C-alpha cells in the first residue's frame, strides 16, 4: 500500500494526531460523566454550596489552551508544506470547467456509460514523480476541481485564475468529483486522473 | 358574531403585548419546523432509493436542489431564530428583569409582522409558481444570478424574502439590548441579570453588526439579475459576494446556538435546585464567543483560492473561538453534579442530549477548522454531518427542553411524561442514524447536494434510510402528542 | 370577562370613559380602571384548568374543527398546495413505494446488500435475492413508468 | 441577652414555658405543612418523588 | 356525573363485611395544575363516609344484626349505607 | 401542653393498635367489586353487567 503523494501523507497524519487528542479528551470525559451520572441517579453526593471554585475553574481553562497550540502549530506546517513545491514544475495543464464537463487543453471529458458515475471517456494524464502545475478555472459558474486522494481541492471560479501544483507518486487512476453546486448535472461532472 | 370575530382580529394584529407576540413567534416557528421537517423528508426520500426515483428524470434534478435550498432557508430562518428568540426572548425578557412591555412597544409587532409578510412572500414564491430557485441555501452567483434554470422572478421573491427577514431581525435585536439596559428594576445591576437576558443581548449585537452586510450582499444579487450590472460576473468577483455573505454567514451561526445556552442554563437552575456552576464564568465566555465570531468568518472559503497568511490566520481564529465553548461545557458538566435534577424528566434527559451532541459537534467542527485538512473535507457530507449534529441535535434539544419545560407554566396542563420520552428517544436514535454515518461517508469522498452518488456509498444511505423511518415516527408521535395535549379524556367508565 | 362600565362611569374620572359610547372596544383601546377584571393570556385554558378541564373537547364538532386547524392546518395546507403543483413528484412517490417502480431491476437476480462498516468492502457484503418473487407475487417488473434515461 | 446569672434562670424559664407552649406547636404545624404541600403536588401533578 | 354513595357490603351466614363503591377511571393523560379532585365516591359530599366507615368498624365486626336491611338480589348480601355513622 | 397531652394520647391509644390491625371479619375487595359488578345495576347501562367492561 503506497501513500499517491507525500502531502497527503502529511495530511493523514496530522489527522491521526487531532484523533488521538481528541479521544483521549473524549475518555477522560466520558470516565467523569459516568462517575457523576452513577452518583447522581442513586440520590447520593448532594451539596448545593458547591457551585465555585477558583483553582479548577481557572487550571480547566488553561489546560485546552496549551494543548492547542500545538495542534494550530503543526496545521500551520502541513499548509506550508502543501505549498512549498511550487516553482521546481516543469508541465503545464490547465483546466476549464465547463457545464457538467471538464476540459483539459482544449479536450472534453464527458462522462461514459461503460461507468455507472465514477469513469470518464478522456481521462487527464500526469508523468509520476514529475511536478506539474495546474491552471484552473471555469467559464460558465463556480465548479471546485477534487481530487482529495491526491490532497487537491481547488474551486474554478470564473474569471479568476487558481493554480495548484500536484505530483504524483503511485502510478494508476484517481477518481475525483465537481465538489460544488453548479447545476443539474453537478452529480454526474466526475474527474479521473491517470499518473503513469 | 361579527363583533367577536373582528375582537379576535384585532386582538392578534393590533397587540403589541411581550405575551402574545412570544405566542404568535413560537405558533410560526413550530409550524415553518414542521415544514422544512416535510421537505427534509422529501429530500431523505430521494437519496435512499437509486435511480432519481423520485424525480425521474436528470433534467428535473432542479427540483432537488430546489428541495435543499429551501429546507435550508426555512430551517434556519424561519425555525430557530423565531422559536429560539422570538419566543422565549418576547415572553420571558420582560418578566426576568421585572418590568410590564419592552421598550419600543410597537417595533415589536411591527417585527413579528415582517417576519410572517417574509414567511408569506417564501411561501407562495416557492409552491405555487414554477422553476423556482435552486441554487442551495448560499445564494452563490454567478448560479443565482447568470444561469438557466433561475430566471423568474421569484427567484428576485425569495431574494426579498431574505430582506424581510433581515429587518425584522434588526428591529428585534435592538428592542432586546434598549429593554435589558434600562428597564431593570431597582436594584439589579446590568451583569446581575440572568443568564437567558445576557445571552440574548449580545445575540442582539451579533445581529446588529452583520446584517447590513447580508443587505448589501443580496441587493448586489438583485442588481445583477435586473440591472445586468456585472459585480459577480466573469468580470465580477463572486469570491467578493462570498466574503460578504459568510462575513453575515457565521454571526448567525453563533447567534442560532447562544440563546439555547442561555435557555438551558435557566431552565438548569430550574430544575436542578443549585445554582449555575461559575455563573460570572459562563457570562464572561457567552460574551467571549460572541465577540470571537466576528474574526473568523473567511473559514467557510479554504479551498475559495485564499492567500496562504489568511488560511493560518483564520485555521487560528477559529480554534481560539474553540477555547470558550470548552470552558462552558465542562461549566455545564460541573453544574449537574451536585444537584437534584428530576431522575424522570424529559427536561433532564433532553438537556443530556444536547450536551453530548454539541460536544461531538463541536469537536467534528475543530477539526475542519484547520486549513490544511479543509481541502479533504469541504463540501463533502462531513461538513453535514457537523452542521447537523450541531443544529438538529443540540439547538432542537436544546429547544426540546424548553418546550418541555415551559408548556405547563404557559398553559396550566402537565406533561405527558411516558410519551415525551418516547418522542425525544425516538428522535435521538434516529436523528444519530441519519447524521452519524455522514461523518464517514465524507472522510470517504462523498461530494454534498447529489441526488445520485456512486456505489461505493450505499452502506451510509442505507443506515440514513433506518434513521428516517425513526425519525417520521419521532415526529408523528411529537405531533400527536401536542394534539393531546389540549383535548380532553375520550374514554371514561366505572371499575 | 364581564365589563367594568358601571365602576369606570362611577369612577374618579368618568370624563376619561366618554370615548366608550363611540365606535370603541372595551379591552383593547379604553383607559384601564384600578377595578378592572384581571386578563389572562390563553383565556380559554385559565377558565377550564380549575374546573379540571381541557379547553377542547373532542365531542364538539366545533372544538374538534378548531384544534385540528391549530394543529394541522398550515401543514395540510402546504402538504395540498404542493401536490396540486407537483402531481407527478407524489405520483413518482407513490409509485415507488408501492414496489410499482423498479430501476433496472431484472427477474431471479441477485444484488449487493452492506449495513455499515464504511465503503462497499467485499469481505463484508452479502447478496439478497427479492422475496417478492421468491413468493411468487412478481413475475414481471413494469415498463409502462417513467425511466430516468441517460443517467 | 441575659447579663447576670438571675437574668439566664428567667430566660431559661421563659424559654422551657415557650417551648412546650409555642415553638413544639409551630414546629408541628411546620411538618404539616411540607407534608401538605407535598400531597398537593402528588398524583402526577407535580414532580414529587423523582429526586430526594 | 351520579351514581351512589359508597355502601358497605356484609354477608350474613358468613357473617363477613366490607365497604365498596363506584370508581369512576378514564385514560391516563396529562393533569390540570389549578384543580384538585372533588369528592368523586361521594358526590357532594364533605367526605364524611370515611368516618362513618372508621366509626362503624367495630360495631360491624363485632357482629351486627342486619336483618332490618335490604338485600341483594338472592344473595346473602345485605347494603348498608354510610350517610350516617352507624350505632344500631 | 394541651398539644403533649393529646400526643401522648394518641400513642398511647395506638399501642392498643388500629381497625386495620385488629378487624378480623373482613372481606377482600376483589370479592366485593366482583359482587357490586354482578349484582348491581351499572350507573352507565342501567343494567346489570356481567363482569367489567371496558366499553
Ligand atoms: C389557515 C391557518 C391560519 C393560522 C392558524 C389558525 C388556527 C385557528 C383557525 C380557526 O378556525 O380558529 C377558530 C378559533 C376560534 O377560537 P375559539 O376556540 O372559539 O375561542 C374564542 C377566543 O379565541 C378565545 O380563545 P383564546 O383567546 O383562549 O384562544 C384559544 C387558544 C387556543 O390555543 C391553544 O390552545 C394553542 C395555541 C398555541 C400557540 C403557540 C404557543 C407556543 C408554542 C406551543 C407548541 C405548539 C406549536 C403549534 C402547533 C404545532 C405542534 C407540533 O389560542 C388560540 O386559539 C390562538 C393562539 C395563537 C395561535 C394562532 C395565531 C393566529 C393568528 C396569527 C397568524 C400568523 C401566524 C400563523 C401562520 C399564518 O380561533 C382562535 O382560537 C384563534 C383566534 C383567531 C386567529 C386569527 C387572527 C387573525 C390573523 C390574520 C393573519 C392570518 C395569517 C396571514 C394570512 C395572509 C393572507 C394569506
Ligand atoms: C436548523 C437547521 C436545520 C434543521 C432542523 C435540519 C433538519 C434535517 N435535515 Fe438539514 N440542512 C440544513 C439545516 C437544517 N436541517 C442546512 C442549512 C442545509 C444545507 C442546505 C444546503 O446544503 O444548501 C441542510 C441540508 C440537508 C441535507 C442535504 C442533502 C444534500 O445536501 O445532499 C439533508 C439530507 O440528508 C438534510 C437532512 C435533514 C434531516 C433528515 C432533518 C431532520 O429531519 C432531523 C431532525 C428533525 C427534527 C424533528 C427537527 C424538525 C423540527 C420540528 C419537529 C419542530 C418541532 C419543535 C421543536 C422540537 C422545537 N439536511
Ligand atoms: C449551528 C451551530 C454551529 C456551531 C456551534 C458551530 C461551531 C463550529 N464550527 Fe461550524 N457550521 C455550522 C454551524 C455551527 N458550527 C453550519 C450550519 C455550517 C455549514 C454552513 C454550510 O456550509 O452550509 C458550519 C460549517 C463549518 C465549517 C465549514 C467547513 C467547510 O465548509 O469547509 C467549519 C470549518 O472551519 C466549521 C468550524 C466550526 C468550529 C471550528 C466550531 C467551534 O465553535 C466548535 C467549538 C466546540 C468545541 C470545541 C467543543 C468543546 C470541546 C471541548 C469540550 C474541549 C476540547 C477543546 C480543545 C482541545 C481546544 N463549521
Ligand atoms: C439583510 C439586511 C436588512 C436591512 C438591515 C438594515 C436596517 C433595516 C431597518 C431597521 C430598523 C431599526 C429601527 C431601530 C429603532 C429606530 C428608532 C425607534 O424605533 O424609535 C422609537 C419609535 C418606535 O417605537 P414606539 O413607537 O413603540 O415608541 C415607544 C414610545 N416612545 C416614543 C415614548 C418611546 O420610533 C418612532 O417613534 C419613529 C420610528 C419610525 C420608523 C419608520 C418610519 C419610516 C418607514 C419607512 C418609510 C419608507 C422608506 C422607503
Ligand atoms: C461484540 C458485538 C459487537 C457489536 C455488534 C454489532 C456490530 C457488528 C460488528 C461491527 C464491526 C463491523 C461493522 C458491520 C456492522 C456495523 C453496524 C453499524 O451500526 O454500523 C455503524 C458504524 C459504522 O462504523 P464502522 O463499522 O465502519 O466502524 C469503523 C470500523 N473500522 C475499524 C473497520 C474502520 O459501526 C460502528 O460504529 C461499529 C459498532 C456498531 C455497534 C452498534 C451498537 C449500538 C446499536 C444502536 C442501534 C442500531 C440498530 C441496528 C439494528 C440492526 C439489527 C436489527
Ligand atoms: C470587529 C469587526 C471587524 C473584524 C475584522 C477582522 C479582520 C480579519 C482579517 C481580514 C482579512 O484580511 O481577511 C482576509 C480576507 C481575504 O483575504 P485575501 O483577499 O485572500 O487576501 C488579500 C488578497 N490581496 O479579507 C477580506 O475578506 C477583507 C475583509 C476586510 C475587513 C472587513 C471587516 C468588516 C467591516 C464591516 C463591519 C465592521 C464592524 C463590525
Ligand atoms: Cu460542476
Ligand atoms: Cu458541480
Ligand atoms: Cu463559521
Ligand atoms: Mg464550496
Amino acid at each position: 500500500m503506497r501513500y499517491g503523494n507525500r502531502e497527503i501523507e502529511s495530511i493523514i497524519l496530522f489527522f491521526d494526531q487531532t484523533i488521538i487528542l481528541y479521544t483521549s479528551i473524549i475518555n477522560a470525559l466520558i470516565v467523569g460523566i459516568i462517575i457523576i451520572i452513577r452518583k447522581w441517579y442513586n440520590r447520593k453526593g448532594i451539596c448545593n454550596q458547591y457551585i465555585y471554585h477558583i483553582k479548577i475553574e481557572v487550571i480547566w481553562t488553561i489546560l485546552p489552551i496549551i494543548f492547542l497550540i500545538v495542534i494550530v502549530l503543526h496545521s500551520v506546517t502541513v499548509i506550508y508544506n502543501l505549498e512549498i513545491n511550487k516553482g521546481t514544475n516543469n508541465k503545464y495543464i490547465n483546466v476549464i470547467g465547463n457545464q457538467w464537463y471538464w476540459i483539459y487543453n482544449n479536450i472534453e471529458s464527458r462522462i461514459s456509460s461503460l461507468g455507472r458515475i465514477i469513469l470518464v471517456d478522456q481521462p487527464l494524464f500526469i508523468k509520476a514523480n514529475n511536478n506539474t502545475h495546474l491552471i484552473i478555472s471555469s467559464l460558465d459558474v463556480i465548479h471546485s476541481f477534487a481530487l482529495p486522494t491526491l490532497g487537491i481541492k481547488v474551486d474554478a471560479i470564473p474569471g479568476r485564475i487558481n493554480n495548484i501544483s500536484i505530483n504524483g507518486l503511485t502510478q494508476g487512476l484517481y477518481v475525483g468529483y465537481c465538489s460544488e453546486l453548479c447545476g443539474s448535472g453537478h452529480a454526474f461532472m466526475p474527474i479521473n486522473l491517470i499518473v503513469y | 358574531m361579527i363583533n367577536n370575530i373582528m375582537h379576535m382580529i384585532n386582538k392578534y394584529t393590533l397587540t403589541t403585548s411581550h405575551k402574545i407576540i412570544g405566542i404568535l413567534y413560537g405558533y410560526m416557528g413550530y409550524i415553518a419546523g414542521i415544514l422544512g421537517y416535510i421537505i427534509s423528508m422529501l429530500i431523505r426520500m430521494e437519496l435512499n432509493t437509486q435511480g432519481l426515483a423520485i424525480v425521474r428524470k436528470v433534467k428535473e434534478v432542479t427540483i432537488y436542489n430546489n428541495w435543499i435550498t429551501i429546507h435550508g432557508l426555512i430551517m434556519l430562518f424561519v425555525f430557530i431564530m423565531p422559536v429560539g428568540i422570538g419566543f422565549y426572548g418576547n415572553y420571558l425578557i420582560p418578566m426576568l428583569i421585572g418590568t410590564s412591555e419592552l421598550s419600543m412597544p410597537r417595533m415589536n409587532g411591527i417585527s413579528f409582522w415582517m417576519l410572517i409578510v417574509g414567511v408569506v412572500i417564501f411561501v407562495i414564491s416557492n409552491v405555487l409558481m414554477s422553476k423556482p430557485i435552486s441554487s442551495g441555501w448560499t445564494l452563490y452567483p454567478p448560479l443565482s444570478t447568470r444561469d438557466a434554470d433561475n430566471i423568474g422572478v421569484n427567484i428576485d421573491l425569495s431574494l426579498l424574502v431574505v430582506h424581510v427577514l433581515g429587518i425584522s431581525s434588526t428591529i428585534g435585536s435592538v428592542n432586546y439590548i434598549t429593554t435589558n439596559k434600562y428597564n431593570r428594576h431597582v436594584g439589579l445591576t446590568f451583569m446581575n441579570i440572568n443568564i437567558y437576558n445576557f445571552s440574548i443581548i449580545v445575540t442582539s449585537i451579533l445581529l446588529i453588526g452583520s446584517l447590513p452586510i447580508l443587505g448589501v450582499a443580496i441587493t448586489g444579487l438583485l442588481l445583477d439579475r435586473n440591472i445586468n450590472s456585472t459585480i459577480y460576473d466573469v468580470i465580477g468577483d463572486p469570491v467578493l459576494y462570498q466574503h460578504l455573505f459568510w462575513f453575515f454567514g457565521h454571526p448567525e451561526v453563533y447567534v442560532i446556538i447562544l440563546p439555547v445556552f442561555g435557555l438551558t442554563s435557566l431552565i438548569l437552575t430550574s430544575i436542578i435546585h443549585k445554582d449555575i456552576f461559575g455563573r460570572e464564568g459562563m457570562m464572561y465566555c457567552i460574551i467571549s464567543i460572541g465577540v470571537v465570531g466576528y474574526f473568523v468568518w473567511a473559514h467557510h472559503m479554504f479551498t475559495v483560492g485564499l492567500d496562504i497568511d489568511s488560511r493560518s490566520y483564520f485555521s487560528i481564529a477559529t480554534s481560539i473561538i474553540s477555547i470558550p465553548t470548552s470552558v462552558k461545557m465542562f461549566s455545564y458538566i460541573n453544574t449537574w453534579a451536585s444537584g437534584r435534577g428530576f431522575r424522570g424528566n424529559n427536561s433532564s434527559w433532553s438537556f443530556f442530549s444536547f450536551l453530548i451532541c454539541f460536544c461531538f459537534g463541536g469537536f467534528t467542527g475543530l477539526l475542519l477548522s484547520s486549513g490544511s485538512l479543509d481541502i479533504m473535507l469541504h463540501d463533502t457530507y462531513f461538513v453535514v454531518g457537523h452542521f447537523h449534529t450541531v443544529l438538529s441535535l443540540a439547538a432542537t434539544f436544546g429547544l426540546l427542553i424548553a418546550h418541555y419545560f415551559f408548556l405547563p407554566i404557559i398553559f396550566s396542563y402537565s406533561i405527558f411524561e411516558s410519551f415525551s420520552f418516547y418522542h425525544t428517544f425516538l428522535l435521538l436514535v434516529g436523528a444519530l442514524l441519519v447524521f452519524y454515518p455522514m461523518h464517514l461517508a465524507g472522510l470517504s469522498g462523498m461530494a454534498r447536494r447529489v441526488p445520485e452518488y456512486a456505489d461505493i456509498f450505499i452502506p451510509f444511505m442505507t443506515v440514513g434510510f433506518h434513521g428516517t423511518f425513526l425519525l417520521i415516527f419521532s415526529t408523528l408521535t411529537f405531533i400527536r402528542s401536542y394534539f393531546q395535549f389540549l383535548s380532553h379524556i375520550n374514554h371514561s367508565n366505572y371499575l | 370577562h364581564g365589563s367594568n362600565l358601571y365602576n369606570r362611569v362611577h369612577g374618579n374620572l368618568p370624563q376619561l370613559y366618554v370615548e366608550q359610547l363611540y365606535n370603541t372596544d372595551e379591552i383593547l383601546d379604553t383607559v384601564p380602571h384600578s377595578s378592572d377584571p384581571v386578563h389572562h393570556m390563553f383565556p380559554k385554558c385559565a377558565a377550564a384548568s380549575p374546573l379540571g378541564f381541557r379547553p377542547y373537547d373532542n365531542n364538539k364538532l366545533w372544538d374538534a374543527f378548531v384544534l385540528w386547524a391549530i394543529v394541522y392546518g398550515v401543514t395540510t395546507i402546504f402538504c395540498v398546495l404542493h401536490i396540486l403543483k407537483y402531481p407527478q413528484i407524489w405520483k413518482h412517490l407513490f409509485e415507488t413505494l408501492t414496489f410499482q417502480y423498479t430501476y433496472q431491476r431484472e427477474i431471479g437476480e441477485e444484488y449487493v446488500w452492506q449495513y455499515g462498516g464504511g465503503g462497499l468492502n467485499p469481505a463484508k457484503w452479502r447478496f439478497v435475492k427479492s422475496p417478492l418473487e421468491e413468493l411468487g407475487l412478481v413475475t414481471e417488473y413494469r415498463s409502462d413508468l417513467d425511466y430516468p434515461d441517460d443517467l | 441577652v441575659a447579663k447576670d446569672k438571675y437574668q439566664l434562670a428567667k430566660q431559661m424559664a421563659e424559654f422551657q414555658y415557650k417551648k412546650s407552649y409555642f415553638e413544639k406547636p409551630w414546629g408541628y404545624m411546620f411538618a404539616y405543612y411540607c407534608d401538605e404541600d407535598r400531597a398537593r403536588l402528588c398524583g402526577g401533578i407535580g414532580y414529587v418523588g423523582h429526586h430526594g | 356525573m351520579n351514581h351512589e354513595r359508597p355502601w358497605v357490603f356484609l354477608n350474613k351466614v358468613t357473617g363477613k363485611w366490607g365497604a365498596c363503591g363506584w370508581q369512576p377511571f378514564w385514560k391516563a393523560t396529562s393533569q390540570s395544575l389549578n384543580y384538585i379532585p372533588d369528592n368523586f365516591i361521594a358526590l357532594r359530599t364533605n367526605g364524611s363516609w370515611v368516618r362513618n366507615l372508621w366509626q362503624s368498624s367495630k360495631v360491624l365486626d363485632r357482629g351486627l344484626n342486619a336483618s332490618g336491611y335490604p338485600t341483594v338480589g338472592t344473595t346473602d348480601w345485605v347494603r348498608i349505607p354510610l350517610d350516617a355513622p352507624l350505632e344500631a | 401542653s394541651p398539644l403533649e397531652k393529646a400526643i401522648a394520647e394518641i400513642n398511647e391509644e395506638i399501642k392498643s393498635g388500629t381497625p386495620w390491625d385488629t378487624l378480623k371479619n373482613r372481606a377482600d375487595p376483589k370479592e366485593l367489586h366482583a359482587l357490586k359488578f354482578a349484582q348491581l345495576p351499572h350507573p352507565i347501562t342501567k343494567k346489570v353487567e356481567g363482569k367489567f367492561k371496558y366499553f
